[PDB]
RNA sequence: GCGGCUUAAUUGGAAAACCUCACCCGGG
RNA sequence: GUUGCUACCCCUCCCUACGGGGAGGGGGGCACACUAGGGGGACUGCCGGCGUAAGCCGGAGGAAGGAGGGGGCCACGGCAGGUC
RNA sequence: CGUAAACCCCGCCCCAGUAGGGAUCGAGGGCUGCAACUCGCCCUCGUGAACGUGGAAUCCCUAGUAACCGCGUGUCACCAACG
């Protein structure tokens, strides 16, 4: 339901993740292994701990990946909220683009939210307390 | 000051709304 | 002299002691041979740029050294 | 020791004015953390010194019922302690302690002004820097 | 072309409930929410 | 056949829940059967303190007061 | 769902007697009939009188 | 090499030799480190160096240029500038800056004017409360 | 001896009688069956836990970076999923003023590793394992009123809290060792780990262990 | 091959250096050693190369924000300090407009940089420059990451 | 912020230089 | 799908290990995401245990599991409560 | 308004009442306003107090919560350590 076919033929697949306010978007076509985030290269990420969230999915998939070429459109969120919707975005646009049903039963026993996203937003400051307080 | 009476306590002037805050509560709906 | 606030007879004894141990930081020639740690650093640093060690491990403050 | 009174002697004790209520006493002696507080008045003349005893048996006393259950800092200084001059001896000074019954021993100059007090807890450190050898079962109560 | 949902604007007075401020700190939340379409 | 990393202290395995005791009811009692050592065959009930649950290993650091008031 | 209140079981008891041969064993289909046998405009309230709904059946089929 | 002066008086100051030449001319009564960066970037000396090393030539640039900052710097960077008896711009430094600060507190006592009062008084002269923390169980005058 | 079935992503291995449980699955590979690397660097595959009760609730499924968002703490005994590096990473958050610096905790414990692995030559993951054994207690006491005073009553620690208490000790004795001193606290972690490992009583874990059942002795 | 393919700081360096040496037009003015960067800046900035460094960033920024000016750059340098009271909460200062306006007017001399009605955009020249200083790094950057070779050099 | 103390006044209850202002001094 | 989004195009500029990459302008499109109205979904529904049964405990599936999460609405009658 | 701060990276500092702390005070420059002394706010240079983690006692909090970080806004000519 997350991934949605494109154009086919050389396949070419959308995918979405989200996290907290963060939302990425990764169009996925048959490369080698470059994957963009904002136009940076993932092997320049200057934030160590959440380059590596991301890569996740890649590192798992031992040499699918490298066949594919992944561009990730990412926005709001934090440098960690950010992370996880583009870590989300390539599980689901590698286990969608391979068909690979072992790919997707690998994904889930590292993380079995890697699929399934993060329901949990936050919650509202009420009046009359200095937080939630929840 | 206010519209529904004078107070000058609570004058409120967020928007355009001139009332005292205790009648605004009141002339809400 | 090299590093010019410290004296040879010193700098030449930490290159030597560092060369049998199995790792070594800062603070741990600071404390040992009653040194400030920002001339602790110096003198890993010139070591490192000598070639005895390595640098295997940085971070804000410490850095860890390994002598090869 | 050999050692005097003025080297045992602590110069600025904490200060309060005579016209400081009792809740300032305990909010002093929180923040001084001594055992012993020296009180002047408006001209800043010492009359006396305010020791956590005198303090803690005043409340006691004045404040003491509860089956009937239905001031300033001047009122509790003491102006007459013990007394020993500069060259005084740890021995004598005990001794003037312990015979009135105070905390303390205000040291005078010769001419007759406070310049150090001296109580129990520097006697036990002069003791830590010289003392003589004793097992604690001759000292203990 | 067609009907388009502008995001609405919502207007929001959080007012004191109390006229003198005695006892506990309750606050209402009042809402004017308009909608444009296109 | 050995259980325990430790050499004082022989394992116990936690074969039913009880009921809590203690002052707040912070202890919890157990069903333990000891594992290796003295006592092989013995069934204790045990105060634990944190959360036990069913089939927990814990380690007995004594195999002869069961004990449980805690009042 | 911790207990059931009045309105729910007053509610379920009586839209079973009145239908008693349209209620099976199943959630999906006592959800369809009672949306269309009683007005029900609260989704949840309609999900809950289908659910206990559904076990009456069991327990009368159980009886039996 | 040359054993590091442990000691370094520069603008009647006993500065260490152990510190760099910036950090440490920040000791000085009316020298403070942006002053004390300034002094060592206009002179070309760099404040990174340590002051025990320097040579003499630039030591007496360093005591020189502490003293008479008013010929170096802007007129915005001194501690007493468009001076209220003279009118002209200039740095004081250490006990000409205590005499000349402290001729300007006792004028306003000598005129009984409110910052006078309050400073004869031993208060606070600025808009403030004494309600309050108000009291000072710190000093009230540093300088 | 259950008759309440089990949830999946456990394990039983039996032995002899004894039914031991693990809640997480060592055996995890890439795709291509390469083994996963914590930090990049160490092996999960080696490490052995020695205790069997500890065995059900130290998480070593291999991870690359121990983060997982706090999706654990909702349910009781959900800690058991949270990787055991990650836990020590999320006990480096205090005081107040590092709460939630997450990256910086990361960092610590990242060069602290190999700050254990260079002075060692063991597998980092391994000595921080038999740290905890060397730490956590096996005996507390409780509170017990008598009539108004308030005597002590000893009692036996879930395999739960033993973990928590060996974790809460390691992370609290190097934090101290840090504070208004020149040493580093990645040094600290890293010599607090490796004494506590060693079973050195300089340690100020194994120093809170040895108090606790010291104190447990006299009050049984 | 891009801005985006080598690491800011490596090619912030670079550019530093290269301004310093091969621009005559960039240089520091007379006010610059009684200065901070921002208004409540707690000390001078260290590095004697701070004026280069500052340009060296400022075209790297005006890379990826191409028609910002020297109002949106202030907030680009911004940081947290105490405004006012020295025991309230901190707040957000934005750097001071002087440094950046200079550095903006400097490096157009050089024609590396030229202005629109919108912010001032970086020149082909200006861009063609930043390009192979970054050029320059990957080719030696590639040779210690070799995982870097095929967004630079493809296959 | 309140209490106490002081005060000509330090206002009265349980986002302050004017206005606010309800208090003091002088005046309309 | 007057606004928002950019897979897909073409023109420029730049870099180019030479294959390509990147940024800007425009087109096309609503695909993705986003916005906003309506609707669906979760019910202890299924499985095991206990319970006459209200229901409880574990498990599976499930976006979401035990009232899903946060909040509003303040029952009679009081507080000689606060507010001239 | 608007490229938020915490955060990440690099360099200096190295256990000291200090390159921690930023009260207090001196000289100067500005903003709002009819007006700034009592009695406003912002900046520069200098000056560097207590304080080295806080007694009896005591408060809040069960997950995107506590804690930390900033931003918008109410009040508002100017000014928020408050909501
Ligand atoms: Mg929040
Ligand atoms: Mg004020
Ligand atoms: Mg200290
Ligand atoms: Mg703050
Ligand atoms: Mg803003
Ligand atoms: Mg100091
Ligand atoms: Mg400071
Ligand atoms: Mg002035
Ligand atoms: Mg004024
Ligand atoms: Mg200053
Ligand atoms: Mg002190
Ligand atoms: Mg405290
Ligand atoms: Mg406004
Ligand atoms: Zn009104």
């Amino acid at each position: 339901p997350w991934v949605s076919i494109l154009q086919e033929n050389p396949r070419v697949i959308i995918s979405v993740g989200k996290k907290k306010t963060a939302v990425a978007r990764a169009i996925i076509k048959p490369g080698m292994g470059r994957v963009r985030i904002n136009g940076y290269p993932l092997e320049l990420w200057p934030i160590e701990m959440a380059r590596v969230k991301m890569q996740e999915p890649l590192i798992l998939a031992g040499d699918l990946a490298k066949k594919v070429d992944i561009e990730v459109n990412v926005r709001g969120g934090g440098y960690m909220g950010q992370a996880i919707a583009t870590r989300i975005a390539i599980a689901r646009g590698l286990v969608a683009y391979f068909q690979s049903e072992e790919l997707k039963k690998l994904y889930e026993e590292y993380d079995p939210y890697m699929l399934k996203g993060d329901p949990r937003r936050t919650e509202p400051k009420k009046p009359g307390i200095k937080h939630a307080r929840s | 000051r206010c519209l529904r009476c004078g107070t000058r306590e609570a004058v409120i002037r967020k928007y355009g709304l001139y009332l005292c805050r205790r009648c605004f509560r009141e002339v809400a709906p | 002299r090299t590093i010019q606030t410290l004296d040879e007879k010193v700098f030449q004894t930490i290159a030597k002691e560092v060369q049998s141990l199995k790792a070594v930081t800062p603070y741990e020639i600071a404390t040992k041979y009653g040194i400030k740690m920002s001339l602790a650093f110096k003198v890993l640093r010139a070591l490192r740029d000598r070639g005895d060690l390595v640098l295997v491990a940085k971070g804000h403050r410490t850095e860890v050294y390994v002598p090869k | 020791t050999g050692l005097r009174a003025r080297d045992v002697m602590l110069s600025d004790v904490p200060m309060v004015n005579v016209r400081d209520p009792l809740s300032s006493i305990r909010k002093a002696f929180l923040r001084s953390k001594s055992g012993i507080l020296a009180v002047v008045d408006d001209s800043g003349k010492v009359v006396g010194f305010i020791t956590r005893r005198d303090f803690m048996s005043y409340i006691a006393e004045k404040s003491l019922g509860y089956w009937r259950r239905q001031g300033t800092a001047g009122d509790l200084a003491k102006s007459e302690y013990p007394t020993v001059s500069e060259s005084a001896t740890l021995e004598e000074v005990a001794y003037k302690m312990l015979a009135a019954g105070t905390d303390y021993v205000v040291v005078i100059d010769s001419a007759g002004q406070p310049i150090g007090v001296v109580t129990k807890d520097e006697l036990v450190k002069a003791y830590k820097e010289r003392g003589r050898s004793v097992k604690v079962g001759e000292l203990m109560t | 072309r067609g009907p388009i949902p502008l995001p609405t604007k919502r207007l929001m007075v959080t007012v004191r409930r109390a006229p003198s401020g005695q006892g506990y700190h309750t606050f209402d939340h009042w809402e004017l929410r308009i909608s444009k379409r296109l | 056949v050995k259980f325990s990393p430790y050499e004082d202290a022989v394992a116990g395995l936690v074969v039913q829940i009880l009921g809590r005791t203690g002052v707040a009811g912070e202890v919890t009692q157990v069903k333990i059967r000891v594992l290796e050592g003295r006592d092989k065959g013995r069934v204790l009930t045990r105060n634990v303190k944190g959360p036990v649950r069913l089939g927990d290993i814990v380690m007995l650091r004594e195999t002869e007061r069961e004990a449980r008031r805690i009042t | 769902g911790r207990v059931k209140p009045k309105f729910i079981k007053s509610l379920a008891e009586k839209l079973l007697e009145a239908y008693p041969d349209r209620f099976t064993e199943s959630f999906k289909e006592n959800k369809k009939a009672v949306a269309e046998l009683a007005d029900i405009p609260s989704k949840t309230v309609r999900n809950k009188v289908a659910g206990y709904i559904t076990r009456l059946v069991k327990r009368q089929k159980a009886k039996e | 090499a040359q054993e590091i002066r442990a000691i370094v008086r520069i603008g009647d100051t006993d500065l260490d030799g152990n510190k760099t030449v910036a950090y440490a001319l920040a000791k000085i009564r009316g020298i403070g480190i942006a002053t004390a960066y300034a002094i060592c970037r206009k002179l070309g000396i760099d404040p990174h160096a340590t002051l025990g090393l320097l040579p003499e030539d630039q030591i007496n640039k360093l005591d020189w240029a502490v003293r008479n900052l008013h010929e170096l710097a802007p007129a915005w960077f001194l501690n007493r500038r468009k001076d209220p008896e003279t009118g002209r711009d200039l740095h004081l430094i250490g006990s000409e800056l205590v005499l000349a600060a402290k001729r300007d507190v006792d004028l306003m006592k000598k005129l009984k004017s409110w910052k006078g009062i309050r400073h004869s008084l031993g208060l606070k002269v600025r808009g403030q409360r004494t309600v309050t923390t108000g009291r000072f169980g710190a000093t009230a005058g540093v300088t | 001896i259950f008759g309440e079935q089990l949830p999946k992503t456990s394990r039983v291995e039996y032995i002899g009688d004894v039914p031991i449980i693990e809640e997480c699955p060592r055996e995890l590979k890439t795709l291509d069956g390469n083994p996963i690397l914590l930090f990049g660097k160490w092996s999960f595959e080696d490490v052995v836990v020695r205790d069997p009760g500890l065995r059900r609730y130290i998480c070593l499924k291999p991870v690359v970076l121990p983060h997982t968002e706090g999706r654990y703490q909702k349910r009781r005994f959900g800690k058991a999923h949270i990787p055991i590096v990650e836990r020590l990473v999320n006990l480096l958050m205090r005081p107040g003023r590092n709460t939630g610096k997450k990256h910086k905790a990361y960092n610590i414990v990242k060069r602290a590793f190999e700050i254990i692995y260079y002075k060692t030559g063991r597998n980092p993951i391994q000595v921080f394992i038999d740290a905890i054994i060397n730490t956590a207690p096996r005996e507390e006491i409780t509170r017990i009123i008598m009539g108004g005073i308030a005597y002590s009553v000893s009692v036996d620690v879930s395999p739960q809290r033993r973990l928590d208490l060996s974790l809460r000790w390691i992370t609290e004795g190097a934090r101290q060792c840090s504070f208004n001193n020149p040493k580093p606290i990645e040094e600290c972690l890293a010599d607090e780990i490796m004494a506590a490992a060693a079973n050195d009583p300089k340690s100020y874990a194994v120093r809170k262990r040895e108090e606790l059942e010291r104190i447990a002795a006299a009050s049984r | 091959t891009s801005v985006k393919d080598v690491p800011a700081d490596l090619l912030i360096a670079e550019l530093a250096k290269y301004i310093k040496d091969n621009v005559p037009q960039v240089k520091p003015p007379v006010w610059a050693p009684f200065v901070k960067t921002g208004a409540n800046k707690e000390r001078p900035p260290m590095s004697e190369d701070w004026w280069y460094i500052r340009a060296a960033s400022i075209m790297r920024k005006l890379y990826i924000y191409g028609p910002v000016g020297v109002g949106s750059l202030r907030t680009a340098y911004g940081y947290r300090a105490k405004i006012g009271d020295k025991t309230r909460p901190e707040r957000t200062r934005k750097a001071g407009g002087a440094i950046i306006r200079k550095i903006l007017q400097q490096l157009e001399h050089a024609g590396f940089v030229t202005k629109t009605k919108r912010g001032r955009v970086l020149t082909p020249e200006g861009k063609s420059l930043v390009d192979r200083v970054a050029a320059r790094i990957a080719k030696e950057l590639v040779k210690q990451r070799p995982e870097l070779a095929k967004y630079v050099a493809p296959p």
